[PDB]
């Protein structure tokens, strides 16, 4: 139950909880809570969960929760609107492609995995075995959503991105950002293509 | 967040009946407002928290000269809804002037139910266009809800009377009636009278009752399109979220329908995939191609199979849409409701914007063109008289309607960049 | 098994033969041999229900002596730049992605991992590896699955020649209807045809001695109930194939090796040619015939 | 790969739907177009994959005046296909001229049909030589077929109108019907009625009711040619490769068919090759030699028996055919249907080119002639006055079919480096 609800509490509500953090205090948002780069995060581990629940599992958690957020931001702030008519059209070039790889990692992985997991810890006969599987769980989906290595040609890629859908979110000039995307969506697509083979999932769109 | 339906004209009270039927026997609700024994899932859109968890619905029933509203007045369900929310000619613009005069209360009821609320979203719209009283009135009240709440939404589900004729005047305000949906609303569910009627002849022996299954038609419609807002998922909980991707430019914004099974009283989301693509399943009628095609399902489903199914449909190109731009289809999960027996368990939904709908808009421009080339046929209704006394209304609506034919056929077109 | 069963059986024997004065080999093998039956029988007992080897051998069938022509007919339909030197990086995937990209169209959505695709021209480096259940079978090896890829390569070559053929015979269809198509200087002698004959042939040959011993395999199987008699009736199943295929280096293979060569030689003089034209095609016609009617002599030698 | 079946001319569309009725009933498909229980094989070249993979038969019926179009309609089979394929004077001239005006939408519904298939390979008519309607209109569609599809194949089955007479102006419609066909097809599939009809009184004790009968033997013919694609083995299962071998010369593609059972309802594969050669099995009528004789097999074969059987059949010289070149018999197999009951299930086809033909044809040109020379049997139609004022297309029929006449006897000869 706590394993489950673990990632429920970060990785519905969080977007709510988000929404208010896009408009400090960190008081705030816990009773905003109760009824895009740096943040803090915190929860109590009770202690017969903690001999098997790790705080270093925080970090990694907390690491996909941070980009996940990043996520979210860009789709919504990508949704503030609904010649000059040829902002749309750079509109509909990027909104679909943030989508897309929100499309991916959160369903392709973070449920796949996810609902397996569950799956694999109800059949552990031991309290060692429980920590085993555990870590060969969050090893995996460290790598799955990459941040470990070769973060160099594929992170700053996304980070490169993102700043684009931080420059349209200001100007809503204009000609100088599909020749950025064009052409790093060239170096993802060239790099991804046969680059562990599972980003073939975003190469071909 | 939290969501206001209003329901007027007659069809669009039957069918908004239907749908807080169907809503309460899908939750965990009795039809006195009680929460059921066996009742986890949202309530706390459409459905106001009351004293004794009586989750009473957040509708306003709009109506003059009231005869389906006794119906609805004697019935079990009536102890549901109505907090006190129902208040009691055939032309556009008789409607029209009568919702003029009564535009004060009804706006307190609005503002009244704006303030029982604590959060808004939008307001969702039960119209019939061309019902006569429905007609007019409509427009009406769409165009002061636009002007009242510039921050919120507006979501119109409406039939588009076609039944291959009967009234002669019809087109006429019909086409007032699209100028109004055009101009002054955020997003449209359209639906079409003879295609439903033609589903409800096929799979079943009917000829007359058409009313009461049409009516289940749109509720399961209805409901499956706002499923994972009611069962909450994480995919696009809110309705802005789901309204951004599925309009592409503020000209076009009418959105297709479907439902994979035409009954479903054990097949593969594949098999029902292409089931979808093909136009039988589909129940709203050079190339006409889709801008943006999205789908929902809930079943039950394997998440890798989806996977290698969006590979295979890829591959054999059943999608015949020619787009201008990069635009693709999008997926969507949502669950399978408890408490209702389902054979066959899978069943989707479809959202895609089509220029087909152009050419239905066009048989009406060649009707009413041809009614106003005559002149035989306009009758000179004195609603209409007084209200413009040089009908040039029309022609504005007309001038509109042109502009969004070619609007729809530049979109036609491998560039957006030249418009029409 | 049953071998636990019967195991004190010849576990008392063997203390007999323990306890026994005098050594006397013929009574040590006759214990030998009467555990050796039911030791055979219980792996036979157990491979041909529950492993399903049958219906594997139906996949090997299918996959390896080509008897589903229907996907590796599309298979080169869709793909015909493995005629062109590989580079061994991009190629190698690429052709078991078109290979299940073309299964996919009918038959064959469960699994198909288990064919892996290697180029080590690229039709002379395509091998085939089928994976197999390796606990559960020991009848299959590396070198029993080598000895199918080498006749599954010899194989791809006379469909592949024949089917640029075939396919290049659009004479009733543009060429002689709407078309007057002058003669005796673009005439050919219809040598399409005598192209034609010696592969076509050859491809029923060859259905006749594919079939034949995959019958003789499975009736073979279903009346001995001992794993060494299958591993003699498998053993003896492609010997057969090898010799009577013609993969044994004989004259009568590097023959047969010069004919396909020639009807490939061949597709590519009426491939650019088209309809009726002179681009000096009687150079290459003139040394085609000569070569075609020494080789046919060759084949007078292996007729008699 | 995929083929598209036409049907055209009351005896056509007979056999088309009985051949789709016996397809239905040899594959594991329900006359609802809904896979059978019980359901390995191939489907995928008449029959579209649809969404409850509803195996919808690749056909496009083609008529004008329907009669026997209506009872296609009230039958249990008509939902097996028929998603809207079907649309609504005895001349040739007539037939002609009435498909010359409608070839637009025609033609539409061919692309139509194109666009829906993936891929393509042939179109099989189904025809009546004489027919009435049939004539002319089938000759048009010909023409129409071959100019607009340069890649694609063409093959014919049909009947030649001889019941020893009746109409005196169809052997003019015939001749013109055989030039197209001789020009305008790449094979024809040719059947004699008097030739089915003798063997339907053989057989049978019937006297009247030999269209329901010859129904049978067609749609047995027919689904014979196409077994070994229609159950897939792996010699010959793409249409070009067979059809690459029964074809000699571009000048001779008429081919002879048999059927080994003369009924069906334990001999071995020896004695039936035997039965086979002789000309009782054959079911269509110097000396006359075959050029390239194909048969193909399919029952309960041993493999070693058809290697021996083929060599005392080659010593015992029962084959009498001599050739002016290399040119020998092939062998063939194919696999018995499941579903259906046969005793002596050993059933064999033969494909073979025979001059004999000829002479039947020669009988029509003598016939022609005549009629020509008297020149009272013309009967002044009008349909053929304004299409030809002259009538000089039937001298150039005369002169192609008068070419044919002697390629064919050149080709008797023992060489055929000399033309006639």
């Amino acid at each position: 139950e706590y394993l489950q609800a673990m990632r429920n509490f970060f990785l519905d509500t969080m977007y709510d909880f988000y929404t208010s953090i896009f408009d400090q205090n960190v008081s705030f948002l816990n009773v905003q809570l109760q009824e895009l780069d740096g943040l803090t995060l915190s929860y109590k581990v009770p202690w017969p969960v903690d001999i098997v629940i790790s705080l270093e599992c925080q970090k990694i958690y907390n690491q996909v929760f941070l980009l996940l957020l990043q996520i979210k931001w860009a789709k919504y702030s990508l949704d503030v609107l609904l010649q000059i008519h040829r902002m749309f059209l750079l509109r509909v070039k990027l909104m679909h492609f943030v989508n897309s790889l929100h499309n991916y990692i959160m369903t392709r992985i973070l449920h796949s995995t996810g609902l397996e997991f569950q799956h694999q810890v109800e059949e552990a006969k031991d309290l060692d075995q429980l920590i085993k599987i555990h870590y060969r769980y969050l090893s995996t989906i460290h790598d799955r959503c990459l941040l470990r290595e070769k973060v160099s040609f594929v992170k700053e890629a996304i980070m490169k991105v993102l700043n684009l859908a931080l420059m349209f979110a200001d100007g809503w000039s204009i000609e100088k950002m599909e020749s950025d995307f064009k052409n790093c969506h060239m170096f993802l697509v060239t790099i991804l293509n046969k680059a562990f083979p599972h980003l073939e999932s975003l190469a071909l769109s | 967040r939290e969501i206001i339906t209003l329901q007027l004209g007659q069809c669009g009270n039957q069918i908004g009946f239907e749908f807080w039927k169907q809503l309460c026997a899908e939750h965990g609700i009795s039809p006195e407002g009680i929460v059921e024994e066996f009742a986890t899932d949202r309530k706390d859109v459409f459905f106001y928290q009351a004293d004794d968890e009586h989750y009473i619905p957040r509708a306003v029933l709009l109506d003059l000269e009231p005869r389906v509203i006794h119906s609805i007045l004697n019935s079990p369900y009536a102890k549901l809804y109505n907090p006190e929310n129902i208040y009691l000619g055939n032309n556009w613009a008789s409607g029209f002037s009568q919702g003029e005069k009564i535009h004060e209360d009804i706006f307190d009821i609005i503002d009244r139910e704006a303030d029982g609320s604590d959060s808004l979203e939008g307001f969702v719209l039960c119209h019939s266009i061309a019902g006569g009283t429905g007609s007019g009135l409509g427009s009406y009240l769409l165009e002061r809800l636009n002007d009242r709440y510039p921050k919120k939404l507006v979501q119109t589900y409406s039939v588009f009377p076609n039944q291959d004729e009967d009234v002669v005047v019809q087109p006429y305000n019909s086409l007032l009636t699209l100028k109004r949906l055009t101009q002054n609303a955020d997003c449209v569910v359209v639906l079409d009278n003879t295609a439903l009627n033609r589903i409800a002849t096929d799979r079943l022996h009917i000829q007359n009752p058409s009313f009461s299954q049409i009516n289940q038609l749109v509720s399961t419609i209805m409901s499956a399109s706002t499923t994972t807002l009611r069962y909450p998922g994480y995919m696009n909980n809110d309705l802005i979220g789901l309204i951004a991707s599925l309009i592409p430019t503020p000209r076009l914004h009418f959105l297709m329908t479907g439902y994979t099974p035409l009954t479903t009283d054990k097949t593969t989301v594949l098999d029902v995939m292409r089931r979808l693509l093909q136009p039988k399943n589909v129940m709203v009628s050079t190339n006409h191609c889709y801008i943006a095609i999205l789908n929902i399902i809930q079943g039950e489903v394997d998440p890798t199979q989806v996977h290698k199914s969006l590979q295979r449909i890829r591959e054999r190109k059943l999608a015949n849409f020619i787009p201008w731009g990069p635009a693709s289809i999008q997926v969507a999960l949502s669950r399978k409701s408890p408490y209702l027996p389902s054979a066959h368990r899978v069943s989707g939904l479809m959202m895609a914007n089509h220029t087909s709908i152009s050419s239905l808009f066009e048989r009406t421009c060649r009707q009413y063109d041809k009614l106003r080339k005559r002149e035989a046929f306009l009758e000179q209704f004195r609603k209409e008289d007084m209200f413009k006394d040089n009908f040039d209304e029309m022609d504005t609506s007309r001038e509109i309607v042109q502009q969004l034919i070619d609007e729809y056929h530049a979109a036609t077109r491998p560039d957006y960049i030249s418009w029409g | 098994s049953i071998l636990k069963n019967q195991e004190d059986t010849f576990a008392a024997e063997l203390h007999r033969l323990k306890q026994q004065p005098l050594f006397s080999l013929v009574d040590f093998e006759q214990v030998v041999d009467r555990i050796r039956s039911t030791v055979a029988e219980h792996l036979w007992k157990l491979m041909v229900e529950e492993s399903d080897l049958l219906g594997q051998l139906k996949i090997i069938k299918d996959f390896y002596l080509l008897g589903r022509g229907e996907l590796f007919q599309a298979f080169i339909d869709t793909a015909q730049h493995m005629l062109k030197t590989p580079p061994t990086a991009v190629t190698e995937h690429d052709v078991n992605v078109a290979f299940q990209q073309s299964a996919h169209k009918v038959l064959l959505d469960d699994d198909n991992l288990l064919p892996l695709l290697h180029l080590t021209s690229g039709w002379a480096a395509l091998g085939l590896s089928y994976k197999v259940q390796w606990p559960l079978h020991i009848l299959f090896t590396p070198a029993v699955l080598e000895k199918y890829n080498v006749v599954f390569k010899y194989l791809l070559s006379v469909r592949r020649v024949q089917a640029e053929l075939q396919h290049c015979w659009a004479l009733q269809m543009q060429r002689k209807h709407l078309k007057s198509n002058q003669t005796d200087a673009i005439k050919w002698r219809l040598r399409n045809h005598m192209a034609f004959l010696v592969d076509n042939l050859q491809y029923y040959l060859q259905v006749d001695v594919l079939e034949s011993q995959f019958s003789q395999l499975l009736h073979q199987i279903n009346s001995t109930r001992d794993f060494e008699s299958i591993r003699l009736a498998h053993d003896h199943f492609l010997s057969n194939l090898l010799a009577q295929s013609f993969i044994l280096l004989k004259p009568v293979f590097h023959c047969l090796n010069e004919i396909l060569d020639l009807c490939h030689s061949f597709c590519s003089l009426v491939s650019q040619n088209l309809g009726p034209l002179d681009e000096r095609g009687a150079a290459q016609l003139s040394i085609l015939v000569k070569g075609f009617s020494r080789q046919s002599s060759l084949l007078f030698k292996i007729l008699s």
